């Protein structure tokens, strides 16, 4: 399992040695530490490295944490309920658990909270609205001797420039397939899995695209289908939504009409209704449509242009299906 | 509807021996309630009133949608059915909008009155040595298959009113006011008033002294071949502006356009309209940020549908619904389930919560967790390996705080299905075919997992 | 089991008035030497702690301690039936799902009985009281209430400063600043109006006015209030009862901490 | 109100402040480090001071007693190395849609900010005196459109792939 | 309904006869033109011109009252060449103190109520007037945005 | 400088209660013969004017007049610390940025001191009082309050009409009409209950009930109220103090 085998310190990290050394350098003197922003691909291990860095800044009790609840009152009598992950040395907030009320929670909670300082971990800073980021802009600078922010995100694209300047930027590159294979080897020798040939582990990496969280989960999922004994040709366990997207692309390249557009809209609705973001849906749909060998360069260029345009539309809109169906119709018109 | 009006009169005349003691155990009609159904505005209420008055009854009307106190109303209905009115004429009860009664109080009272009268009649027929219903009841609905009416239907004589009666009524008013109105101008007034009887009478009185957003959506897909396209466009613009609800009209257009017939070359028309729809979504987001000067441009986006998809082929009205409110409520419910799972992980898994984003939880973690729980343990011959997997699954159920609840809502002592709380199934299972397969497999696994959780407890 | 009869329902009603508003959940525990109760607000800056000895009751029987948690709001909602002069008996079995409040008039006449649903709260009573505080002072509680009510209008923070023979309350905000200075004094004409002060070390702490306002409610339970301050711990404001006391421990503001 | 426009703090008008900050903290660096730091800052003294503090911490942890190098600074500043950018130029010049897409998928595995990649590509294409002016107008407009799209919170992978594909067709 | 030219002219003639005011045909014509079927506005402009200059002449009416804002905007949008529309926008609207918001909003109204051109070109012009608007409301309201809007409208009209 | 000590903080608290609500800004000025204060509401239909002579104080010292403006709300917020029986001293230097209110109990015990921030208001005291009014009348202020409280319920306008030996208050609105008629009379059993009236000319004026309601507050300062009416100017309602008075000038309707 991902959680049973996870590093708890900086000396327990097993990939990106230069990043581990940079973290040790940054944690050598912990009091004169500026705000940090960990950015990189999703599933690389930045949330583990931030906790490992906190374990170097403070005692080992940083992992002994508790979940509490805090209530807030907006301009109306609608009560905002937010759970907080707290520790005797730091606290974690995730403003991605609500709508446009991120600014209120951010400002009030950070003002109440504001070695000698208490660390703050803002999870998924990409969901932070521009108004919440503007509110945090001055809170980052006014209280710099009591509150230090460690913002974990997957892409600095939606982060405003003032926030980017107000904190150090640390990139976490996805681990190489060799390091993923070495980690899976230790996992299967500790979990007592039977490998007929080691190369299958490499293939797992080649199916994860640098994601360790996905790699270990897929390894464990396929270890339950092969009954704790992986063979030389064990099938690759793909998530359900990926299969739905692949079938959607097959339907797209097979039939291009309005009658098929209706069932495409139905599939998009069924995907969106089951807690699947539309940006990831669009990304996977476009990337798997480019993989269609039936199309040519002229089709793929138009497809990527339309996907960029409708990604901008979706980032500027709120009704996600209104942009997804438009992108699908434009792709149908292109092919 | 003369045939229907004569049937109603025939049914009310069957009450005459019981009420008036006139010769055509009480010789009452077998069905004591008359149920009128049909479209709005066709005169259901007017026909009930005229036929009851023509039969010598005093008419008492009750709107069943407004009377939110059946148990209280009860006193009104009981007084109107069983007490003598000061009027010489027997009362006929007319209940309008009986399908609008969200609280079954009114209908339960009518059913209780009918059951009490059946018990009282059987005592008069078979009783060796109780208020009998002596007054007719007319009920009016728009929808016959409304769930509330299922209990009332067996006691009712059902009469369908189909889509002239307004013209006849207005002519009778004109003749009594000594107004010589040509029948053409009365038809034009009926068409102007859209079958509103109150508006018709007021417009007639004014002459004497001298668009549902759905209808707009269906009009936006229609082109009249006999009128200038520009005149049709300005008429539609004025109708969209007067309605003030451009958003609902556009959502209507968005639901209708895939089902509409439109000369298709490559389905590009839909690609051009996705850009407008995106323009509308940006405009609608900006309305909450900026003073509503931008509201004037909101009426233009629905008119792009008339330009692009308007065709002479679209003669039939397409009915519509609100998939978005249902999808928004479902998205809210699923987000609340996910937020509760994320809180449970934060309380138990001290480190897991730091690596779990809401999106990664929905798309990666929950589908694998459900596939692990739904796996067919019956294929595993090795008992030791089955026990080890079940111990790991019990540890996973504990890390995610997933409780196995015996839903004993079966009600007939056979198989109370085991359900996971929170229901991960509603978030993960998008495919209706996979739901049925997974439910049958899970029922046997969850009983084995519950037995193991109880053993561990 | 729980079996505690108050002579006058009024005493219990005033005690609960003290927990009222500032806390939501209260954890009671009855035992051989009486009843104790603790409640902590959500921000964890205020602890309300009660102790009622056996002698405060007209009848008390306990052969087996019982711990029970409940919603304060639910309790007060029910705590206005005492007629003040009514007799009140708190009753509960050894493994309760509810707490029974029984109000009776002298004569058999009228009997109001309630069965309040309990909440499960992890038993974890705090014992944060100190051996010695930097400074200790007592003064009439009505005087303390006025002092708090004055300053509250000026700021969300009220500072208490103690130096030899001097106690000074200060508030400073938008409209200006205010201060109330009091001096120790023994009034023999009636010592319940005296102002005592024992200072081992000068102190200077700031508290959130909203909390001091919650605390002043104790005036209704005692003529005097004891205030114990330290730079090492939450301040203690105490209101004595006949056999018992109601205590409020309030954490000083760090710079911004209630 | 009287409008006061604050100018960007490039190397010229901020080298004195950066050198003062370095001397006050005994930041032993090379000749062209500070001027380079502000060059990465693009008119931002706060980011430059943060980068200088990070470089000083990384040089004090090692304890080798050497001077900070421009390469060590641009490594922690999020700047793509020159060789990786030259590989992108080769893939854009020579290569089809499939090879470019595969290399972009591989490059997005290593965490780099798309804004910095676009800025470096713009600098390389506009500065290199080996492309036609007709190509330069198109590359400038494409980079402008890509930056304007990236400034709205879009997906970095899709935008970078679209930009590279559009500039490969030129 | 709106008051035709004859009715407002008759009412103004009655008022002049009742007030003994010096007037001329072109002045009354300009008054009625600037009134746009508004009798109250017509009488107000007449009284203001009388109390400001004494003689109701077209020159005085035009120097005290503004030529219907929508008519200059219509003439600007209906221009055939880009330079003519640019000169009109510069001299008549921008050099006289008309705010960009008023220009774009008056522009939207003129287009919506236009009948000289077809429906599709009108919708495209409204789209361009509105995308610009979205920039005008964000505080980017300048002369360059209106110039680009006019250029895009002409490009749409450029087949 | 300003140095005025009130025997009982209560007097000042009741005086300020009179300005309360109906006005936001008050301009005080202390001088050799006492303290005056004026406040005008936003619509400019009501002027509240105060005069407290030197003798109303237990101690008053002034060698240099000081004018100071302040927010009424801020002042009342602070004006509930007087214990009523507390002693109150108003203090300010010759060029103040604040006004100090000092409440002290007889014994050295408790000293509540406030420092209220001042507002800058262009000094422009009005002197709109008339030599002679059309009619003058006085009656118990509690009676006047009841009369106003009665009629207020019926309308937003209350008319006062005066004819020889007759004073009539009238309100007429939606639910109906009401009137209160009083007649002049001397009660020797206690003349503080008498109703005097001197009419030089019959008067008939209408006032906004919302304003008369603000004015009745003066009852707490005096047993009687004097009402002076004229068709040429704002009406004057006056509440006498020991050495001083609180006056309300109210402009009639149209
Ligand atoms: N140093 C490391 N060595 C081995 N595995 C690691 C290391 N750091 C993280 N992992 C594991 O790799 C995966 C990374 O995914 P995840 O933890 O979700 O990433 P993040 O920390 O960025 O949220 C997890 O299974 C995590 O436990």
């Amino acid at each position: 399992w991902v959680d049973k085998y996870r590093p708890k310190s900086l000396n327990a990290l097993s990939h990106n040695e230069e990043l581990t050394n940079f973290l040790k350098s940054l944690s050598d003197q912990p009091r004169d530490l500026p705000h940090l922003l960990l950015y990189g691909p999703n599933g690389t291990g930045k949330k583990t490295r931030c906790m490992a860095l906190l374990e170097s800044i403070f005692g080992p009790g940083v992992y002994r944490l508790k979940i509490d609840v805090r209530q807030f009152v907006t301009a109306s009598n609608r009560k905002l309920e937010l759970n907080v992950v707290s520790s005797p040395y730091h606290l974690e907030i995730t403003p991605s658990d609500m709508g446009n009320n991120d600014r209120i929670v951010i400002q009030e909670l950070l003002k109440e909270v504001a070695h000698r300082y208490k660390c703050v971990i803002i999870n998924e800073a990409n969901s932070l609205t521009k108004d919440a980021q503007a509110a945090l802009r001055r809170t980052m600078e006014k209280y710099s001797k009591n509150i230090r922010l460690i913002m974990v995100c997957d892409s600095m694209s939606p982060i405003i420039a003032p926030i980017k300047s107000r904190c150090l930027l640390i990139r976490c590159p996805a681990p190489s397939d060799s390091e993923i294979s070495t980690i899976l080897s230790d996992v299967v020798t500790n979990e007592r899995i039977q490998l007929e040939t080691k190369d299958i582990l490499k293939r797992i990496a080649q199916a994860s695209n640098g994601n360790l969280r996905v790699s270990l989960l897929m390894l464990e999922s396929m270890a339950l289908n092969n009954e704790l004994a992986l063979k030389s040709s064990s099938p690759i366990i793909k998530p359900d939504w990926i299969i739905v997207i692949h079938k959607l692309t097959r339907k797209i390249v097979k039939e291009r009409s309005v009658n098929s557009l209706i069932e495409c809209r139905a599939v998009l609705y069924d995907l969106l209704a089951h807690c699947i973001p539309a940006n990831i849906i669009l990304k996977e749909l476009t990337f798997s449509l480019l993989d269609v060998e039936t199309l040519n360069t002229t089709n793929k260029s138009s497809i990527i242009e339309y996907s960029s345009v409708f990604d901008e539309r979706l980032s500027l809109g709120n009704k996600a299906i209104f942009h997804l169906e438009g992108f699908i119709a434009k792709v149908m018109c292109c092919l | 509807n003369e045939k229907t009006n004569r049937r109603m009169l025939g049914w009310l005349r069957q009450w005459t021996p019981a009420v008036f003691k006139e010769q055509l155990p009480l010789k009452r009609p077998p069905k004591k309630i008359l149920l009128l159904h049909g479209p709005p505005g066709i005169g259901k209420t007017s026909v009930a009133h005229v036929i009851a008055k023509q039969s010598g009854f005093s008419v008492s009307e009750i709107n069943a949608s407004d009377e939110r106190a059946g148990p209280m109303v009860k006193e009104k209905i009981y007084n109107l059915l069983f007490n003598h009115t000061f009027d010489t004429n027997p009362v006929c009860l007319v209940a309008d909008e009986i399908d609008g009664s969200i609280e079954s109080g009114f209908i339960r009272i009518l059913v209780d009155i009918m059951q009490s009268d059946i018990k009282a009649t059987n005592k008069l027929l078979y009783g060796q040595p109780s208020k009998l219903l002596t007054r007719p009841i007319i009920c009016i609905c728009n929808n016959l298959y409304a769930p509330s009416l299922e209990k009332l239907k067996p006691f009712c004589e059902i009469i369908a009113v189909k889509r002239t009666t307004l013209l006849e009524r207005l002519n009778l008013i004109c003749h009594k006011e000594n107004m010589n109105i040509p029948i053409k101008a009365i038809n034009d007034l009926i068409d102007l008033a859209q079958g509103d009887v109150r508006n018709c009478i007021n417009n007639l009185q004014f002459l004497a002294s001298n668009i549902s957003w759905f209808k707009i959506v269906n009009q936006l897909f229609r082109k009249d071949p006999h009128r200038d396209i520009k005149e049709q466009f300005y008429e539609l613009l004025n109708q969209v502006e007067l309605n003030g609800n451009s958003d609902r009209i556009l959502q209507g257009c968005f639901n209708i356009f895939p089902y509409v017939k439109y000369s298709d070359n490559g389905i590009r028309k839909p690609a051009n309209i996705s850009d407008w729809l995106f323009f509308h979504d940006l405009m609608y987001q900006s309305m909450y940020a900026h003073n509503g000067e931008l509201l004037r441009y909101s009426a233009l986006v629905p008119l792009v549908f008339f330009q692009t998809f308007g065709d002479i082929a679209n003669k039939d009205d397409i009915r519509m619904k609100n998939s978005e409110y249902e999808q928004r409520e479902l998205k809210r419910a699923n987000s609340d389930i996910v937020s509760l799972i994320m809180r449970h992980i934060s309380v138990q898994s001290p480190l897991m919560a730091s690596f779990t984003d809401r999106k990664s939880l929905i798309f990666e973690i929950l589908p694998y967790l459900d596939s692990m729980i739904s796996s067919d343990f019956n294929k595993i011959r090795n008992l030791k390996l089955k026990q080890a997997i079940m111990e790991e699954l019990v540890q996973l159920l504990k890390s995610f705080q997933l409780n196995l609840i015996q839903n004993r809502s079966e009600g007939f002592d056979v198989r109370g299905g085991l359900t996971i709380d929170p229901p991960i199934d509603e978030v993960v299972l998008l495919n209706p075919k996979h739901i049925n397969e997974v439910q049958h497999k899970r029922a046997n696994n969850l009983s084995s997992l519950l037995a193991k959780i109880e053993e561990n407890r | 089991m729980l079996e505690a009869k108050f002579e006058e329902a009024s005493l219990f009603k005033r005690i609960i008035d003290g927990f009222k508003d500032c806390v939501q959940l209260v954890n009671f525990q009855c035992k051989e030497d009486g009843i104790i109760a603790q409640a902590v607000d959500d921000s964890r800056v205020l602890l309300v702690s009660l102790e009622i000895g056996v002698e405060a009751f007209q009848e008390y029987r306990c052969d087996h301690p019982v711990t029970l948690g409940m919603d304060l709001t639910s309790l007060s909602k029910i705590l206005r039936c005492g007629n003040n002069t009514d007799t009140l008996t708190l009753i509960a079995d050894n493994t309760p799902d509810s707490i029974i409040l029984l109000f009776e008039d002298t004569k058999k006449d009228r009997i109001a009985e309630y069965s309040l649903k309990l909440m499960d709260i992890d038993a974890d009573f705090l014992k944060i009281e100190e051996l010695q505080y930097d400074s200790t002072l007592s003064l009439p509680s009505s005087e303390f209430s006025k002092i708090v009510r004055d300053l509250s209008q000026l700021s969300d923070s009220i500072n208490i400063m103690i130096t030899k023979e001097t106690i000074k309350f200060v508030a400073d905000g938008d409209i200006g600043s205010g201060s109330v200075i009091i001096k120790p004094f023994v009034d023999m004409e009636h010592p319940e109006t005296s102002i005592k002060l024992e200072m081992d070390q000068p102190v200077d702490l700031t508290f959130g006015a909203k909390y001091l306002l919650d605390i002043i409610k104790g005036s209704s339970l005692s003529d005097r209030v004891g205030i114990r301050l330290s730079s090492e711990a939450p301040a203690l404001f105490q209101f004595d009862l006949k056999s018992g006391f109601l205590q409020f421990f309030l954490a000083p503001k760090f710079n911004d901490e209630e | 109100c009287s409008k006061f426009r604050f100018k960007a703090l490039d190397a010229s008008n901020a080298i004195d402040r950066l050198r003062f900050i370095s001397e006050q903290e005994n930041v032993k660096c090379d000749d062209g480090v500070l001027e380079r730091i502000l060059d990465i800052s693009a008119g931002d003294l706060r980011r430059g001071i943060t980068l200088l503090q990070s470089a000083s911490k990384g040089a004090q942890y090692l304890g080798d007693g050497k001077n900070i190098t421009s390469t060590q600074v641009e490594e922690l500043a999020g700047v793509v190395p020159h060789d990786i950018l030259i590989e992108i130029v080769e893939k854009v010049k020579s290569g089809d849609f499939d090879e470019i897409k595969k290399y972009v998928n591989t490059f997005m595995k290593s965490g780099w900010s798309a804004a910095s990649v676009v800025n470096q590509l713009h600098e390389y294409y506009i500065t290199n005196d080996n492309f036609d002016t007709n190509f330069k107008n198109q590359i400038s407009w494409l980079l402008f459109t890509t930056d304007s799209r990236l400034n709205n919170g879009t997906n970095e992978h899709i935008q970078l792939l679209n930009l590279l594909v559009k500039i490969s067709q030129l | 309904s709106k008051l035709s030219d004859e009715d407002v002219l008759k009412r103004l003639l009655q008022i002049i006869k009742l007030e003994d005011v010096k007037y001329t045909n072109d002045g009354l014509e300009a008054i009625i033109f600037t009134a746009e079927g508004d009798m109250r506005q017509a009488i107000n402009n007449l009284q203001s011109t009388v109390a400001g200059h004494g003689l109701v002449n077209a020159d005085n009416v035009f120097k005290i009252v503004d030529s219907p804002h929508p008519l200059i905007v219509k003439k600007m949008l209906l221009a055939s060449n880009l330079e003519d529309s640019i000169q009109i926008l510069r001299t008549d609207l921008w050099k006289k103190g008309y705010s960009s918001i008023d220009i774009v909003t008056t522009s939207f109204r003129v287009t919506k109520n236009l009948a000289q051109v077809k429906e599709s070109v009108r919708l495209e012009m409204i789209k361009e007037i509105g995308l610009t608007h979205m920039r005008i409301l964000e505080g980017v309201g300048t002369y360059l945005q209106l110039a680009s809007m006019l250029a895009k409208i002409h490009k749409l009209n450029n087949k």
